[PDB]
RNA sequence: AUUAAUAAAUAAAUAUUUAUUUUUCUUUGUAAAUAUUAUGAACAAUUUAAUUAACUAAAAUGUUUGAAUAUUUAUUUUUAUAUU
């Protein structure tokens, strides 16, 4: 009948704790590193936290779950835009995998410098110590 | 520029699965004929595949 | 027709096809078993989906090694095709 | 196209790297003079 | 145990998720070129790039239009949900090379040439298939004629 | 690895055959094309 | 079918509340629709043959004259089924684009393709875990229909001298119990 | 800096019972005069933080030794460790290690 | 130059006096009206409509003690994806449901936990073959799929996960 | 606020598109790739059932 | 310009996407 | 873009047609043939460095205290959420 999934596998984190136990709560404050300003999360930030890419119709169940289904359980067809969205997700995965492979190959070849940053950043930012030797 | 549209090609192996199925079946028949040692059967099956 | 999560069983069938392509024939057979059970319960007798899933199950049996089971399943598939009306040319060729 | 692209990349790098130049009185860039690092009155703590 | 990790050591890199937060076209063309190198052209676009000196240079150049998040290789592997023994190098070798925009070609005319060659080789696949079938049939007929002569 | 270009060992079992060998490269299973399960399209395009 | 829960008391107390007409807030075509057992809606085009018995998967809310179940974001065990009455195009919208400078005029006709769907049935079969406290996030082990899970008290204390005082009845009128 | 040898020997024997030596030397010199129980790092890695996870968690309860041929290099490594939060750092040389018997 | 002469002369009957009587005046007025309506639709109509919806939701929240600001933030926090149009519709036609939503937002009920990341089962790391059978990871995935199949709805396939998993043995024929 | 401080891993969620989408057999030590190469490769809608 | 497709792109409608009705064996 | 006038690689801009798969993490509009080409700034300063939009909805932008009041020096009160 109806469907409600937050993960591809359909698994979800325990939402309801044991009876009488103090429940866990999210971090209402924004993820800003500095203690100040002490700002509460925006609605868009909450959407990001809960999984939607800032908008209701970008990512998450509202985008991944079929909007209809035949009464006898037969699923819906693959729309062109649905295939395009699946290709986009595969493209994000491919980008991540290729970036990781590039980093690994650079590490194996020995190109990853032991110094933290590039020459420009090093001569611009005092926070990077001096690595002369 | 954008002349790939003037040569857009769609493979029959992809846009007609029956053709691919029969092509594979004829390839297997030709292999079986070669294994058995038959010649006329292999010739006729390969020729029919070519005609298809 | 009785309700059956055909979306989930289609997920299982796609996973079984992926296992077939990857050479995990036992896993493909296990998935096709559930898919065939669901299709048999859902669709009426001598249905295109049922005969197709039986074809896939026969292929899985043959690849695993149960040649007799595969032969029996494909024979039943041919019987169902004969019983049906206006069978799919692609399906009968496969 | 390769030469033009390389020249464009070099121009962008040259115009975007050296954000600021040391004062000429302290050290004349055109005369090849350069200023070393003076860490005398520095600190080690991550401030 | 208040001591150094007693075992073989493996180096682990990082991956940057770069998100464009300001209209890239409102800046100078150098900033836009660096953003395009990072594969960013519009606000709200996010890309995943390796942690290498060139990418770091680009992000440093465009740090006022880009928000950066870091993900070690371990974190990225956990995020995608793959066994730890599998390697991103293996995944890259397995995934196809013609996925999307194969490569940034010198010009859109060369891109059209690349697409044309893709289609030409697609057609040549079937053409050579048929030609090989014809050649094998011809060889079989020649062998049959030789046997008949003998 | 299944999609690798080179050959694959088969000493484990002679009777075990690869899907590509059994059905060929140009033929793929009739995947269930549905919103929930979307398969790859046009393997000819996929090649290169 | 009906509501279920490991607690027999809560199950038997909540099952009677589900009986009756129901409404459902569903998500479809990037639009949200509130529908009932006999409501007709116009959703964006669905590639569905006319006269087809269709079902809506992702449902944001269900409710009735005596209960309300919310989804965060979605719900489960909700059977919203409809019939695809029509596949047509709604009223045309004319966009006329022109600029005083250049002598170019563009006339775009947008007849918004739509599918008209009449909801035929709505059913709910929830699985409740247990009573949930509101003013505290903990969920109770024991369900007591005869006692308010979160009692409420009046506001007036006398300390706030310049407080807008309403009529006494409204200011302190006690509430009944909706489970007896 | 340089310290007596018997004290270092007894401390390393009956105090740590593990690995607490970080070797910052060129690969050629390390191969020429190797130490099996000392972990080989680079002073740049120490200062940058690439060695943070391998280094012991208990800062106060962990006392480290640095093996280097250059006093300046050893001091830089000690400064990096102190910056990362390891103040209990001492410097040793291959001659002292050999005389102690740690090699 | 193209103008919507034939298309607009048709509706020229909707004007008054000189515009409705004389072709040129009516066509000019209709062209201007169409262009202005297009501009309004593409740059102000959505703003006006969504402001009206915002005000309706805010008035409902005020009647219930809350307001649009806190209501929106708490809806985001609780992960209740109700668009403002849906909130207005619920408030106008289902006041009890809207009050229930407001009560949910007010209550200290823990909001739903964030979505989980895919977890690699220990069966993936389990060696296979150890030194006719199925990979344990594949078996676990099949069990999860069958569980999802059964839990999606009251299907007649039966609730016996083991029986469903052993389905292929039904079609298998003993030699 | 239009200055939101949230991780970009949240900005791009990978929850409903895990690696199994393209490497379905990855969890079973089988690296088979089935990835939808491009939107260009779309043969069109296909009916799931004859009914 | 040049497109990177770094963001979601809707596939363009093309005649190759026509729903082809599968060949069916005659009823006689 | 802009060099009148003896042995100096190359005017550019716009338009039309057309051409080249060279390797490097990513990215990148280069070339030829042809047609046309006064929409026009005076000083100072510094410098080998500074009017465009397919429809529906969504959508994050935005009156006192180095004095005052007072008397012959003492008094006084010095974060959020949300909206294109």
């Amino acid at each position: 009948y109806s469907e409600a999934r937050s993960n591809y596998d359909g698994t979800s984190l325990p939402a309801w704790p044991a009876p009488g136990k103090k429940p866990t709560y999210p971090a209402a404050l924004s993820e800003l590193r500095l203690p100040q300003p002490r700002m509460r999360k925006t609605r868009t930030e909450w959407m990001y936290y809960h999984g939607h890419g800032g908008c209701p119709g970008k990512y998450g169940p509202s985008r991944e779950i079929a909007d209809f289904e035949y009464a006898d359980g037969t699923p819906a067809s693959i729309s062109g835009r649905r295939f395009a969205f699946k290709h986009h997700q595969d493209h994000l995965l491919v980008q991540l995998i290729r970036a990781a492979a590039t980093v690994e190959r650079y590490d194996a070849s020995g190109l990853l410098p032991r110094i933290p940053g590039t020459a420009e950043q090093r001569n611009w930012d005092p926070a990077i110590p001096l690595f002369l030797d | 520029y954008n002349f790939e549209e003037k040569f857009v090609y769609f493979s029959p192996f992809d846009y007609d699965r029956t053709f691919a199925l029969v092509d594979q079946c004829l390839e297997r028949a030709e292999t079986i004929f070669n294994e058995i040692g038959d010649v006329e059967g292999a010739i006729r099956v390969l020729q029919q595949r070519k005609e298809m | 027709r009785p309700y059956v999560p055909l979306g989930e069983v289609a997920k299982l069938e796609l996973q079984g096809d992926y296992y077939m392509e990857g050479g995990m024939f036992q896993e493909a057979l296990e998935h096709y078993g559930v898919v065939a059970k669901a299709y048999n319960y859902a669709y009426p007798e001598n249905h295109a989906q049922r005969i197709g899933i039986r074809i896939k199950l026969s292929a899985a049996f043959r690849q695993t090694g149960r040649l007799e089971s595969s032969l029996a399943n494909i024979e039943e598939v041919l019987r169902m095709l004969d019983a049906s009306t206006r069978p799919s040319l692609e399906l009968i060729c496969e | 196209a390769a030469a033009a692209a390389a020249a464009a990349a070099a121009a962008a790098a040259a115009a975007a790297a050296a954000a600021a130049a040391a004062a000429a009185a302290a050290a004349a860039a055109a005369a090849a003079a350069a200023a070393a690092a003076a860490a005398a009155a520095a600190a080690a703590a991550a401030a | 145990a208040a001591a150094i990790a007693p075992g073989p050591y493996r180096r682990v890199g990082n991956i940057f998720i770069v998100h464009c937060d300001d209209h890239p076209f409102k800046h100078s063309w150098e900033v836009n070129r660096m953003l395009r190198e990072l594969r960013l052209e519009f606000k709200g676009q996010t890309t995943i790039v390796p942690d290498i000196p060139q990418v770091r240079k680009r992000i440093w150049r465009v740090r006022h239009i880009v928000k950066v998040d870091v993900l070690d290789l371990d974190e990225a592997k956990a995020l995608i949900g793959v066994p730890e023994h599998i390697s991103f190098t293996d995944l890259a070798s397995q995934l196809p090379p013609s996925f999307g925009r194969v490569k940034a070609v010198p010009s859109p005319v060369i891109r059209s040439k690349m697409n044309f060659m893709k289609l030409r080789r697609m057609r040549l696949r079937d053409v050579l298939h048929r030609d090989a079938l014809e050649l094998r049939l011809l060889e079989l007929k020649r062998s049959a004629m030789k046997n008949d002569e003998q | 690895f299944i999609g690798v270009t080179g050959p694959m060992p088969q000493a484990t079992s002679v009777s075990t055959k690869s899907y590509t060998d059994t059905y060929g490269s140009r033929l793929r299973p009739r995947y269930p094309e549905s919103w929930d399960t979307v398969p790859p399209h046009q393997p000819s395009r996929e090649l290169l | 079918n009906g509501l279920r829960c490991p607690d027999a008391l809560i199950t038997r107390t909540l099952n009677p509340l589900l009986n009756g007409p129901k409404f459902a807030v569903i998500y479809c075509g990037n639009h949200q629709y509130k529908v009932a057992v006999g409501d007709v809606i116009a959703v964006q085009r669905l590639r569905v043959e006319i006269g087809s018995h269709i079902a809506l998967k992702k449902v944001l809310m269900v409710g009735g004259p005596r209960f309300t179940a919310i989804g965060r974001p979605l719900l489960e065990g909700v059977r919203v089924t409809a019939q695809v009455e029509e596949q047509k195009r709604m009223r045309n919208v004319v966009s006329l684009f022109a600029t005083p400078g250049r002598r170019h005029v563009r006339w775009v006709d947008a007849p918004h393709a739509a599918t008209i769907i009449r909801i035929c049935e709505i059913f709910y079969s929830p699985n409740v875990v247990g009573e949930l406290d509101k003013y505290k996030g903990e969920l109770l082990e024991t369900f007591t229909p005869g006692q308010h899970t979160n009692p409420v008290y009046p506001v007036d204390d006398g300390y706030d001298v310049f407080r807008k005082k309403d009529k006494e009845a409204m200011e302190n009128a006690t509430t009944f119990l909706d489970l007896l | 800096h340089m310290v007596h040898d018997s004290h270092k020997l007894r401390e390393k024997l009956s105090s740590r019972k593990g690995i607490f030596v970080i070797d910052v030397r060129d690969p050629g010199e390390r191969k020429l005069n190797p130490v099996p129980r000392s972990v080989a790092l680079h002073h740049h890695d120490l200062l940058s933080g690439a060695s943070c996870p391998i280094l012991p968690q208990q800062k106060s309860a962990a006392e480290l030794f640095v093996l280097a041929s250059n006093e300046s290099r050893g001091l830089n490594s000690a400064a990096a460790l102190r910056r990362w939060g390891y103040d209990s750092v001492v410097q040793v040389d291959y001659n002292t290690l050999v005389e102690a018997g740690y090699v | 130059h193209y103008r919507a002469k034939l298309e607009l002369d048709r509706i020229r009957s909707m004007l008054r006096g000189r515009a409705r009587l004389e072709r040129k005046v009516g066509l000019k007025r209709l062209f201007f009206l169409m262009r202005t309506q297009t501009r309004y639709r593409v740059e102000q109509q959505a703003h006006w409509e969504r402001a009206i919806v915002r005000k309706n939701v805010d008035s409902a929240a005020r009647e219930h003690g809350t307001g649009w600001q806190h209501l929106r933030n708490e809806l985001g926090r609780q992960n209740v994806m109700l668009l403002p149009r849906s909130q207005q519709l619920l408030a106008q036609y289902e006041p009890l449901a809207f009050r229930a939503v407001v009560e949910l937002c007010a209550s200290r009920i823990p909001p739903p936990p964030p979505p989980v990341v895919a977890s690699v089962p220990e069966e993936s790391y389990t060696l296979w073959p150890p030194a006719s059978l199925s990979h344990p990871a594949a078996r676990v995935e099949l069990r999860c799929g069958v569980e999802r199949v059964l839990r999606r709805g009251p299907s007649g396939l039966g609730n016996n996960v083991n029986e469903l998993i052993d389905a292929w043995k039904e079609f298998d024929v003993s030699p | 606020r239009y200055r939101l401080f949230h991780p970009r891993r949240e900005a791009i969620p990978m929850h409903m598109c895990p690696a199994k989408t393209i490497f379905p057999l990855i969890n079973s030590n089988n690296l088979l790739v089935k990835t939808r190469n491009s939107w260009e490769d779309f043969t069109g809608r296909k009916e799931f059932d004859e009914d | 310009v040049t497109r990177l497709y770094t963001s979601y792109y809707t596939g363009v409608l093309y005649p190759n996407q026509l729903v082809q009705p599968k060949q069916r064996l005659p009823a006689d």
